[PDB]
């Protein structure tokens, strides 16, 4: 955990599209982690 | 040919294939290695999402190519 | 256009990929430079 | 159809062709002008690499199009 991005204001299309349109491993990791969390947790 | 597959954490995977090999075929191989189902797989070669109905030749993916593996999340 | 980029921390796959997946005369030149150097460089 | 080809240094080259011209035919024309063999070439347009088994029209490459010529480094 070091120098990350605040993805607490993204949308389903953004993450999904960004992951399907982008290739930034970093984002992909943070995008997947936030995507899951949102499902697992709720705060 | 021998292509590499970089994971999220950093774990790389080397797989022997041919320019004709179909992306879907590669995904299947990875599934036999790790445990990520095809529907839950997505190959990205530098801002380039590979289709499941194409070949490693339809992307100029030569040898020693690093393929970014991403877990295809759900949707609809 | 001014001052190139130090692509020393880059890799063979990245450089090649970039030229085979990117479109930027600038980068292409820098990549081709470091690429040629690696061949002309031998301690 | 006249098209422009930007080199690495910055030298451009005007080549006369037609929408039905194969990227391979163009690469050859350049090999005659300069001295770079086809296999050692790679044209880029609209931010997309052009294939050898394709035509200019297959890329919406109209007239006065700027094609980025890159020397395909052979090795890997």
């Amino acid at each position: 955990g070091t120098k990350k991005y605040d993805l607490s204001k993204w949308k389903y299309a953004e993450l999904r599209d960004t992951i399907n349109t982008s290739c930034d491993i970093e984002l992909l990791a943070a995008c997947r982690e936030e995507f899951h969390r949102r499902l697992k947790v709720y705060h | 040919m021998q292509i590499f597959v970089k994971t999220l954490t950093g774990k790389t995977i080397t797989l022997e294939v041919e320019p004709s090999d179909t992306i879907e075929n590669v995904k299947a191989k990875i599934q036999d290695k790790e445990g990520i189902p095809p529907d839950q797989q997505r190959l990205i070669f530098a801002g380039k999402q590979l289709e499941d109905g194409r070949t490693l030749s339809d992307y100029n993916i030569q040898k020693e190519s690093t393929l970014h593996l991403v877990l295809r999340l759900r949707g609809c």
